[PDB]
RNA sequence: GGGAAGUCGGCUCCGUAACUUGGUACGGACAGGGGAAUCUG
RNA sequence: GGGAUAACUGGCUUGUGGCGGCCAAGCGUUCAUAGCGACGUCGCUUUUUGGAUGUCGGCUCUUCCUAUCAUACCGAAGCAGAAUUCGGUAAGCGUUGGAUUGUUCACCCACUAAUAGGGAACGUGGACCGUCGUGAGACAGGUUAGUCCCUACUGAUGAACUCGUCGCAAUGGUAAUUCAGCUUAGUACGAGAGGAACCGCUGAUUCAGAUAAUUGGUUUUUGCGGUUGUCCGACCGGGCAGUGCCGCGAAGCUACCAUCUGCUGGAUAAUGGCUGAACGCCUCUAAGUCAGAAUCCAUGCCAG
């Protein structure tokens, strides 16, 4: 049945940075942790983890948390967010508190991800007493009761989870002065938004919210104008800076042939090995593409091929997403295939070439792609296979990067990296490897029925796609009709322009042909032809400087654990009869202290939580079997233990 | 794989009545003024919304059907290009998109008139506007409608083209070995009679060598015009001359039995050959029956001889009647252009970096065969009365009857009856067809046979004279 | 063609829709979801069974990440709900197990572990090629 | 349910009615069409197929089959009908003498009170003289008459149930003139008809019955008057074989009845017919086995069927033996034995 | 599917109640009809050959 | 108790040595249990 | 604050827009020009490059209509085959979900032969008044508004016609559906890719009616065996745990959890014909008349 039972799980990345509409004696500006102030137990520790220097990531942030400003934080993945929004708490904390209720509330979308800054914490919080605890989905909601009663100060959480032990515990939120909301993009896309609101609600008007994400959907936007007060945009650096070190090539591609353009610039443009590799590679292409079904084309095709390449997608499993990345980082594959979702997942390293098989929709979703590579001074490379479907958002690049556009030969030196250069690939090569691809597509059953679901898939996404401005589609309409549309690109050199010249300058008029008279014309079909041609034949500076004004700039429903739509307040009864199961007395308001009691009452176990915990008395003994007595002491024994 | 799977498109007054009956009777009908006005409306509502979606999805229907010219091959949007006019057939399609895009805003604002209306015969005047303003649109429609009907029908009765396998494609002068040609190689339906242009269109023909599917393509035929002015019959034939990748085979008549004159028919060549560079090309010097290659003057055979000049072009004969050339000038072509394909293979996959792919090792190993080290061979028992035995053939008169004759003289598959005694072998053959005893007093028979049972009995008979004799069993 | 078998005689159906069935191929699952019996006839309250040489939908739950969480067709070959044969066996296995396989017949793995149902490999040859112990 | 079979409706008459007789043409030569038996229980076997096409082709097949208790018919009258524009109707009836007690019981309902007195007048009607009268009502029936039927009762002495009353019912003769019918049937009279002579092997036949009552736990559920049609008849068994269920594959001599006797039935000591399938009634119930109405348009009659082994088995509980002899021989000698001896 | 009472199912069981179980039932019938034979053969007025009298809501009391 | 459903489920601390009350290296331990079974000698 | 209609439809409704112009048979103030005026065509909407929905439901069941989605039959289409498309006769027989949603439809995805639409007096299970306000507003302000009988039918019985046996059959109900595999056959057809059907044969789903040999399930046979705790000082034998607990089990009942069975003649509709007038050609129709749908009416079946 799950043929898009629900729909494509990488759907789309909604990206905005309309989102600065928010806004000697002297060691001189060292850059360190020391030069911000930080306590000294936690000084030490941080040389403990090993963060010498810190990331800009840190060195932008850390400053305006401890100044008491909310911080919107724009940051990649692997840029250490996650110690620079904790290096704050364990300066602020110090100590254990007595009176009851946690003071920092950390929201994490997913469960793995939730462990990442867990095991954050005690690498960086070691020596001093806090206390954290974790609120996440699968654990027992009888341990988690208990889990309140030992009074933490951190409670790193789960939204679906959290507001559960909220409603259900009514606790008094207002004990809470500083939360953080890790990877909201994250938290969005997985359906939160709506318990997210219901949290920032019982959360206090006087409380420091930081928020640390690698996009801003506009979604997300709305939520930090209502939930921020007074947010600061803090952004890594050069990101929507294009590095100047990158070369760029757009191919003009039809749609029956993209997989061959794919084969051609990996086989004769880049020149990738075949064969596993004998830290990543030094060619080391990823590939972009829209859809899960498409991931799952383009990777088993280059099986098919003879390349070694990982594939990461949305809906990916837990365990199956560390092992492929782990695969593209330390070089054991040489192709990593990811849409968009999957890519600001995993922590990309240093890359060399990108290949769009499908271009971007917005202009900054490729700035996004070419921020990936060709960073630190390193030369890159960046090719697109681009259509006539996809021309309007290509037209839309140029107007975004400032750049000019060349139409194949229109210059003898077009300058790549910082002209746009459209062209054709080579015709001959390209009609061999559409060959295999056709051959392939024939022989296997398999990538056949790959192409369907892919086929359905892109179609969906045509549909849903954000449609391109109105003066980018006129002019799209131009550059198909002007003669360097189908030319050959520019880098296969000035030697393969003239043959193709002495050709297409013969061929050209082949296809330019207008025919005096439809097969049909050679009855009222023929009085017919003769009727649409006749009514559709064809018909016949001085601006200053200083001042010109341009117009251009410049009951509530929730999803419960259940998966069934659970009205939001909705009161169980699990703490009520929680609270005679050990028959525990009112537990403290926020303020009063902890009892010494209630924290050795529900405590934590050693510390290895392991999943098995089922203890089961063997059955009785038969006396007629083999092990009769065997089986009979090992049951007065489960007697003796209960 | 083709166009055949393209819905027939019907004309304006078809659209109408597929349009109008579809919602008079998938609906219903009756509605009272008595009746509430919220179900007055809602009953208007439906039908206008019911009349736009059956026309967006058969508007969608053609769009979705018909083929985009800029996703096919060179080859496939030029040949469509000159068939129907390219310029024509998009402005056809064109209309039929923003048909649709308008009859959606005119159902998206009667239902909003709808919605406020006050009275049953407001909401009657309210549909049969709506109805008619669709009706109207479609009416308008009428001439492009038939065009389209008319491309369809023909991009159906169209052959397949695969442009990217080994295609062997015949080109010439009009009137020289074409047709003939095409079927004296391959079975393929293609006109013999003897005037200017038989053939109007491509004929797509398959043949198969050392167990390899090619295939032939045969084209009406070029005139001297210089490109600059042809019709459309001829201009079908440098397309597939320029686009497609086929060892090209230029039929020549040396003879002026095509009344047209053999001095042309070079510079047709030379015309041509820029499209020819690439490829490489075979000119048939067809008929030589009628006149041979030695009985034309030597200046001829000088400019003939410095065609081979240029190294890219051969020089063959044959000639179709009688076939005194056919066979070999085949056996000739597929050979050049298959070592020219496996030359490219090699290249593909021994590319200047060092490493082979798996393709290439997957391929050497079915080349490769193994031999044993010692290099004896097995002793093979093969009967000698085999050797001697005559082949089956089912158009022999006098056949060995098979089993399956033997089953529909009596019968058919579900009615005879196999008799799996008739081939058994035993002592004497009135021991078959017997029943064979199975159980005997609560014992399996087949576990109590077995050879010398007698002589095993009489151990059984000793034996128990031994024990009487012995009193063994005696009462005391 | 639809993937309907034909041609065999029916049993006691063992394998309702929505039950765990272990995977008996090296495709490297180990457990396989059933969500579609096809052939089965359409009924009001009937949950849709199968039997042993019924191809059903399946998902993957357990096995090797590379393989999980992903939908395959799939044969069943072993059952435990006990079943008529024609000959006068009531019999039955000791779990209920599947193969991988595509519409067309041909399983994704190499082998098969375990026995396999005599009507699964008198329905689909590649099973019948495939299998170690035909029981 | 079926608006075919409701309103859910009691059988009027415990026997069961033929309803439909097969038509008549007198091409063919005279032949009986109904016969009554007894339920005795059901049993298994193994028919070895010979079934072009099927997956069991060429092997071994267990089969479920009825038994059913045929004791031989008495043929104790012959009534006449003529063809009126009400529809047949009855013209005369001519009975026979010696008329057993079981017959006899039939008409009576307290016959313990009762003196035997029910055709007493009519035996003298035949033996002093007054023949004439018989013959009269014979001419009658040869010369009036469309159709006639043959009144022939079962014998319930010989089947082991505890009711000494017999079953009457109308059997018509069909094929040939009506006067070769009342030769025929005239000629029966006070004779026993065998059910080997009524019916024979691999032929396809209806069995009318009243099936099981469903009291004690909306109305009537059971006790319904069924015919059902296309039912095989696989053997008939002649009783003074004492090989009945030994087949040409199974050489042990024994009879049709399991181990300990029928459940609720007894021993099959007379004619038995065993049936594919189930059918209709319970245990010790009259069972009407009549003719197809049509001819066959199927492979499964025109099909020999052959047997491998009927199962001779206790069905009163879990029994793997067949006969006394072979349970006495697995199970060795016991100390009963030993004692008694 | 062809109904049970369609015209081209009853032509083709017609068929074979002519050709194919026609004889078989006539040669079944002609052997139990052989067995009830050998079982079986195992004035006017005064004689009873004359049909006289045995021992109205169709015409109206006169 | 079971089946079904939904999920992302099942597949660091102690002692010892030099350095400044705190860190650094070495040695040991943590990061399992239960129930059901089969085959084999 | 006064006045006025007790209330709506009941040969209602459905498939083809409005406006202006041109043309226009007829009728008319006296005539086609005092003028009313259809079908078409022209101009506007409308063109030369391919989301909408308020209270409701949700399920089962009965019955009906056809304005037919499937299954049967035909007519037409560049309809080669395959798959279809449009239309007509047809209500015998069947007729889904999922994502999303306040809820539905549209669209998309999956299954299936298909998972059509409707009807059943739209089937059977506040209401003012008072008080305080008046640029707006209210009132823990009030009281008040405002529904257990008869009978049809079915089943089982039943008085009288003397009791009983075997029958006839007026009338009423009526039952079977859909798919697949083998052969035809890799065959007709086809350039290729592909690719049927009739006759014959064998299964399966749904539906209906039965049955308990065998295989599961169940144990007021309380059948056999083991076992827990109590008391009668002890044995025996008992009260005991409103039929203690644990194994196995006959019989009986059951199981879409097992097995069996489901049948043929006539007349037609759309349509295809034959002979042949009207009408000196011609025509399936007028008089005569052949074939033909899962249709109609009966047989088979149930009641009597
Ligand atoms: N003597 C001779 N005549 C031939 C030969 N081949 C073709 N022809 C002539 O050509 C006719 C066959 O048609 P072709 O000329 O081969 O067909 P075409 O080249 O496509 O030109 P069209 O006639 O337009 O079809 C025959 O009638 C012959 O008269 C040949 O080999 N020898």
């Amino acid at each position: 049945m799950p043929k898009r039972a629900v729909s494509p799980a990488p759907s789309e990345n909604e990206v905005d940075i309309a989102g600065s509409l928010f806004a000697g004696k002297t060691v001189k500006k060292g850059g360190g942790f020391q030069a911000m102030g930080l306590d000294a137990n936690l000084l030490r520790a941080i040389a403990r983890k090993g963060f010498s220097v810190p990331t800009p990531i840190q060195r932008k942030t850390i400053p305006l948390i401890l100044e008491r400003r909310d911080v919107v934080g724009m940051a990649r993945t692997g840029s250490g967010k996650t110690a620079a929004f904790v290096i704050p708490m364990i300066e602020r904390l110090k100590a254990h508190s007595a009176r009851f209720g946690a003071r920092a509330l950390v929201l994490s979308p997913s469960r793995e991800l939730a462990l990442q800054t867990l095991k954050v914490v005690k690498e960086l919080g070691k020596g001093t007493d806090l206390k954290t605890v974790l609120l996440v989905g699968g654990d027992s909601l009888e341990e988690q009761f208990g889990l309140m009663a030992t009074n933490p100060d951190i409670i790193i959480a789960t939204p679906g989870r959290f507001l559960h032990l909220k409603v259900e515990m009514s606790l008094d939120l207002s004990s809470i002065k500083y939360v953080v909301f890790d990877e909201a993009d994250r938290l969005f896309e997985m359906g939160f938004a709506a318990q997210l609101t219901e949290i920032l609600h019982a959360l206090p008007p006087s409380r420091q919210t930081l928020l640390f994400s690698a996009t801003l959907p506009s979604s997300l936007v709305e939520f930090t104008r209502a939930g921020l007060q007074d947010p600061v945009l803090v952004r890594l650096d050069a990101e929507t800076k294009v590095s100047p070190d990158l070369e760029s090539a757009f191919f003009s591609v039809k749609s029956g042939e993209k997989e061959g353009a794919l084969l051609h610039i990996l086989y004769d443009i880049i020149k990738m090995p075949l064969g596993d590799p004998p830290k990543p590679t030094e060619h080391s292409t990823i590939i972009f593409t829209a859809t899960k079904h498409h991931v799952e084309y383009i990777s088993n095709l280059l099986r098919l091929a003879g390349f070694s390449v990982s594939y990461v997608y949305g809906s990916l499993d837990q365990t199956a997403r560390k092992i492929q990345v782990d695969n593209f980082r330390r070089g054991r594959t040489n192709i990593l295939v990811v849409t968009d979702v999957a890519a600001r997942g995993i922590d990309i390293p240093v890359l060399a070439n990108v290949i769009n098989y499908d271009f971007p929709p917005q202009p900054k979703i490729f700035v996004h792609r070419v921020g990936r590579t060709a960073r630190a001074g390193q030369r890159g490379w960046a090719y697109a296979l681009v259509r006539e479907s996809d021309l309007p958002y290509l037209l839309d690049l140029q107007l975004f990067l400032g750049r000019r556009l060349v139409l194949g030969r229109e210059e003898k030196d077009p300058s790549f990296a910082r002209d746009i250069v459209v062209g054709s690939l080579k015709r001959v090569e390209l009609e061999n490897n559409v060959e295999w691809v056709n051959k392939v597509l024939h022989e296997n059953e398999d990538i056949g029925a790959l192409k369907r679901v892919t086929a359905k898939a892109e179609k969906l996404y045509m549909k849903t796609r954000n449609p391109a401005s109105s003066q980018s589609a006129k002019r799209a309409r131009e550059v198909i009709v002007s003669k360097g549309w189908g030319q050959l690109h520019a880098i296969f050199g000035e030697e393969a322009a003239n043959e193709e010249q002495v050709r297409d300058n013969l061929l050209s008029k082949i296809t330019g042909y207008k025919p005096q008279e439809t097969i049909f014309e050679i009855n009222k079909a023929a009085e017919a032809v003769r009727s649409f041609r006749q009514r559709i034949g064809p018909r016949k500076s001085f601006a200053d400087p200083e001042v010109y004004m341009s117009y251009t700039p410049r009951v509530k429903m929730i999803r419960g654990e259940s998966g069934v739509k659970i009205a939001a307040s909705f009161k169980s009864g699990r703490f009520e009869k929680w609270r005679q199961q050990h028959r525990l007395g009112r537990l403290p308001q926020v303020g009063e202290m902890e009892k010494a009691n209630l924290v050795r009452n529900f405590s934590l176990p050693s510390g290895p939580r392991f999943k098995h915990k089922q203890m089961k008395a063997p059955k009785e003994a038969d006396k007629w079997r083999d092990d009769y007595e065997v089986r009979k002491k090992r049951v007065a024994e489960a007697k003796e233990k209960r | 794989t083709g166009w055949k799977d393209i819905p027939p498109v019907p004309t304006a007054q078809e659209f109408i009545d597929i349009v109008l009956s579809r919602t008079q009777r998938r609906l219903p009908t009756q509605i009272r003024p008595g009746f509430k006005i919220s179900r007055i409306r809602a009953f208007y509502t439906r039908k206008v919304k019911f009349t736009q979606e059956t026309c967006s999805e058969k508007f969608g229907a053609i769009i979705s059907s018909f083929p985009v010219l800029s996703d096919q091959h060179p080859f496939h949007r030029d040949l469509m290009n000159i068939l129907y006019d390219a310029d024509h057939f998009k402005v056809a399609l064109g209309q039929i998109s923003t048909a649709k895009n308008l009859i959606e805003t005119i159902s998206r604002d009667y239902v909003r008139l709808l919605k406020y209306a006050q009275s049953l015969y407001q909401c009657k005047q309210l549909k049969r506007a709506a109805l008619g303003r669709m009706a109207t649109l479609i009416k308008r429609l009428k001439d492009p409608l038939i065009y389209l009907d008319q491309v369809r029908q023909h991009l159906a009765r169209l052959p397949d083209i695969n442009p990217t396998t080994r295609t062997l494609l015949v080109a010439g002068f009009p009137n020289v070995g074409k047709s003939s040609f095409v079927r004296s190689v391959t079975r393929a339906d293609t006109p013999v009679e003897p005037y200017a242009f038989t053939t109007k269109s491509l004929f797509v023909g398959h043949l198969d060598y050392k167990y390899l599917r090619y295939q032939v393509i045969d084209t009406p035929g070029i005139l001297d015009h210089p490109l600059e002015e042809m019709n459309t019959i001829e201009m079908q034939s440098v397309t597939a001359l320029a686009h497609l990748r086929a060892a090209v085979l230029y039929f020549m008549d040396i003879s002026e039995q095509c009344g047209f004159s053999l001095k042309a028919q070079i510079n047709l060549f030379k015309s041509i050959k820029p499209l020819f560079a690439n490829k490489m090309v075979f000119i048939v010097l067809n008929k030589m029956d009628i006149k041979k290659f030695e009985e034309l003057d030597p200046e001829m055979q000088q400019e003939i001889n410095d065609l081979t000049k240029s190294g890219e072009v051969e020089i063959l004969r044959a000639s179709c009647a009688t076939q005194e050339g056919v066979q070999e000038v085949k056996n000739h072509v597929c050979e050049r252009l298959l070592v020219e394909r496996v030359s490219q293979k090699l290249k593909a996959g021994t590319h200047s970096n060092g490493n082979i792919g798996t393709r290439l090792q997957e391929v050497m190993a079915r080349i490769h065969v193994a031999t044993p080290m010692d290099g004896t061979t097995r002793e093979t028992f093969i009967p000698e009365a085999v050797k001697n035995l005559k082949k089956y053939d089912k158009n022999d008169p006098n056949r060995r009857v098979l089993a399956r004759d033997i089953e529909e003289a009596n019968g058919g598959a579900g009615v005879f009856n196999v008799d799996l005694r008739k081939d058994w072998i035993l002592e004497n053959p009135e021991w078959k067809y017997d029943k064979i005893p199975e159980i005997f007093d609560g014992k399996n028979v087949y576990d109590y046979i077995d050879p010398d049972i007698d002589a095993k009995l009489q151990a059984l008979e000793e034996e128990e004279e031994r024990l009487e004799k012995e009193g063994f069993y005696d009462e005391d | 063609k639809r993937g309907a078998p034909g041609g065999k005689l029916k049993m006691t159906l063992g394998l309702p829709v929505g039950a765990i069935m272990n995977c008996a191929d090296n495709s490297g699952a180990r457990n396989l979801y059933i969500i579609a019996v096809k052939g089965a006839g359409a009924r009001l309250n009937r949950l849709p069974a199968g039997g042993v040489g019924d191809m059903v939908m399946a998902t993957v739950k357990k096995g090797k990440p590379e393989l999980r969480k992903k939908v395959h067709p799939a044969v069943i070959v072993r059952q435990a709900k006990p079943w008529k044969r024609f000959d006068g066996v009531f019999l039955y296995f000791e779990d209920n197990a599947g193969v991988i396989v595509n519409p067309k017949g041909e399983m994704k793995g190499s082998a098969i572990t375990g026995p396999v149902g005599k009507e699964a490999a008198e329905l689909w040859p590649r099973i019948a090629s495939n299998a170690g112990v035909v029981m | 349910g079926s608006l075919a079979f409701l309103p859910r409706k009691r059988a009027a008459r415990h026997r069961g009615r033929v309803k439909s007789f097969p038509k008549d043409d007198p091409k063919k030569p005279v032949h009986l069409t109904a016969a009554m038996g007894y339920k005795a229980g059901m049993t298994t076997i193994v028919r070895d197929l010979d079934r072009p096409g099927a997956k069991a082709h060429k092997k071994e097949v267990v089969e479920a089959v009825t038994i059913i208790d045929c004791p031989p018919m008495v043929v104790v009258g012959l009534v006449g009908y003529i063809e009126t524009p009400r529809g047949l109707r009855s013209l005369t009836t001519v009975w026979a003498e010696h008329l057993s007690d079981e017959v006899k019981r039939r008409f009576y309902k307290n016959w313990y009170k009762s003196k035997k007195k029910a055709f007493t007048k009519y035996a003298k009607k035949y033996a002093e003289n007054n023949g004439a009268s018989i013959t009269r009502e014979l001419e009658r029936i040869k010369k009036y008459c469309t159709v006639v039927r043959v009144l022939a009762h079962t014998q319930i002495r010989k089947t082991p149930l505890k009711q000494k009353k017999a079953h009457l019912m109308e059997i018509q003769i069909n094929g040939g003139s009506v006067a070769d019918k009342v030769e025929f049937g005239r000629s029966l009279f006070e004779k026993p008809v065998t059910i080997d002579t009524i019916f024979e092997k691999d032929e396809m036949i209806d069995v009318i019955a009243v099936t099981k009552g469903h009291g004690f736990v909306a109305g009537q559920m059971g006790y319904h008057h069924r015919t059902s049609v296309n039912h095989k008849i696989y053997r008939i068994g002649k009783g003074d074989d004492e090989a009945n269920a030994s087949t040409e594959t199974d050489l042990t001599k024994k009879k049709i009845t399991p181990m300990g006797g029928f459940v609720r039935y007894g021993e099959v000591n007379n004619d038995y017919v065993m049936i594919k399938g189930s059918v209709p009634g319970v245990k010790k119930r009259i069972m009407t086995l009549r003719k197809s109405l049509f001819t066959h348009t199927s492979r499964k009659a025109l099909e020999k069927v052959e047997l491998k082994w009927i199962d001779t088995s206790s069905e009163f509980g879990h029994g793997a033996f067949q006969t006394a002899a072979e349970k006495k021989q697995f199970m060795g000698t016991l100390k009963k034995d030993l004692q008694t001896s | 599917a062809k109904s049970a009472r369609a015209s081209r199912i009853k032509e083709n069981h017609q068929r074979f109640k002519k050709n194919i179980a026609g004889p078989v039932e006539a040669a079944r019938l002609e052997r139990l009809s052989a067995k009830l034979m050998a079982i079986a053969q195992a004035s006017g007025v005064k004689s009873g050959k004359s049909i006289g009298r045995k021992d109205s809501s169709i015409v109206f009391p006169m």
